[PDB]
């Protein structure tokens, strides 16, 4: 369908002519791998007397036929204060172009050699030196990065910190207890959850063994992540159309403390809210972010509908508890505010979706693969599709500020 | 630059050009 490859670049036109309309920041970066994961790393740095700070992600690559890295890379934002460069003027746009329009603000600090493609990888909160990663075989690993060159040897020799057994297959669930250091939950295509705890590793050993492995599912399981204030509880969720509420301490492990039929479809993501402790995300491939009560998951409480296709990623703003985003197979990225929910609206606004839909990013232009919300400044997204394109961005205050 | 009822019509309209 070469119709539609057309009608996507010529939609992609007019999103980026409209960009300083909508957008406070937007950067697009051509990676020379496409990433299947994102997230920020907690640590920002304010260099003297510089109008910019110095942020970082953990990223991947993902190559057929070469070498795959675990990456990290850093990225410049603006203080409030900055002054604009002018020094870009374009007479074809007729303009200069904004923060970032132009190479000098995103870098690869350090690759690391990584065996297959990096599915998923995600930092330890009580150590973000520690990072563990999802591969296209069984085992996981955990990398310190300190403890490796910021330049990688070309043979391509991937050697890890630790080798975590457990799975059959690859997976993409990954979350480390914010409550309990070195306990890490995976998610697989067989079936399972892992669960390791590397606190204690004997004598510099490099492989350990799953401490449990629950076996609840009936169908590949998409995501995993603990509660994240109750160092017992965890949710999953899989392609059997369920969510599960878990309990570690629980003498079966075949069986959910709750289970509940969450979506129509494949459930994909999930996420807990940072700030209410009860409330919590599900999206899925019926193309719905669905809305729960631990406290009565027998009734959802909220369909966010618009999607035009499978949802693959959810994450609540880390600042604002009203706020969270979706994101899929679909090009767009949806950001949803629950507070707006039920707002009467006019026809010509309900054609592009509910009240609580805050803001549509058309800036891609290929399925997004993950995205993660800026930790230390408010608003500030990144976003990575198939395509080898990230996206740092934001959206106009005005948006969500009246 | 535009009304609370554009700019929330821009957010949700990526792929329609915003015009004065
Ligand atoms: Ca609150």
């Amino acid at each position: 369908d070469a119709v539609e490859e057309r009608v996507i670049n010529e939609e992609y036109k007019i999103w980026k002519k409209n960009t300083p309309f909508l957008y406070d920041l937007v950067m697009t970066h051509a990676l020379e791998w496409p990433s299947l994961t994102a997230q920020w790393l907690p640590d920002v740095t304010r260099p003297e007397g510089k109008d910019f700070s110095i942020h970082r992600l953990v990223l991947g690559t993902h190559t057929s036929d070469e070498q795959n890295h675990l990456v990290i890379a850093s990225v410049q934002l603006p203080n409030d204060d900055a002054q604009f460069d002018a020094s870009h003027y374009d007479s074809e746009k007729g303009e200069f172009g904004g923060f970032g329009s132009v190479s000098g603000k995103i870098e690869i600090e350090i690759k690391i050699n990584h065996e297959g493609e990096v599915n998923r990888a995600r930092y330890m909160p009580q150590n973000p030196c520690i990072i563990a990663t999802k591969t296209p075989s069984s085992d996981v690993l955990v990398f310190d990065y300190t403890k490796h060159p910021s330049k990688p040897d070309p043979s391509g020799e991937c050697n890890p910190d630790l080798r975590l057994r457990g799975h059959q297959k690859e997976g993409y669930g990954l979350s480390w207890n914010p409550n309990l250091s070195g306990h890490l939950l995976s998610a697989s295509d067989d079936h399972t959850i892992c669960l390791w705890d590397i606190s204690a590793v004997p004598k510099e050993g490099k492989v350990v063994d799953a401490k449990t492995i629950f076996t609840g599912h009936t169908a590949v399981v998409e995501d995993v992540s603990w509660h994240l204030l109750h160092e017992s509880l965890f949710g999953s969720v899989a392609d059997d159309q369920k969510l599960m509420i878990w309990d570690t301490r629980s003498n079966n492990t075949s069986k959910p403390s709750h289970s509940v039929d969450a979506h129509t479809a494949e459930v994909n993501c999930l996420s807990f809210n940072p700030y209410s402790e009860f409330i919590l995300a599900t999206g899925s491939a019926d193309k719905t972010v669905a809305l729960w009560d631990l406290r009565n998951l027998k009734l959802k409480l909220h369909s966010f509908e618009s999607h035009k296709d499978e949802i693959f990623q959810v994450q609540w703003s880390p600042h604002n508890e009203t706020i969270l985003a979706s994101s899929g197979t679909d090009r767009r990225l949806n950001v949803w505010d629950l507070s707006k929910i039920g707002e009467e609206q006019s026809p010509e606004d309900a054609e592009d979706g509910p009240p609580e839909l805050l803001f549509i990013h058309g800036g891609h232009t290929a399925k997004i693969s993950d995205f993660s919300w800026n930790p230390n400044e408010p608003w500030v997204i990144c976003s990575v599709s198939e395509d080898n394109i990230m996206q740092v961005w934001q959206m106009a205050e005005n948006i969500y500020n009246d | 630059l535009l009304s609370s009822s554009e700019t929330k019509r821009a957010a949700r309209r990526p792929y329609k050009p915003i015009a004065l």
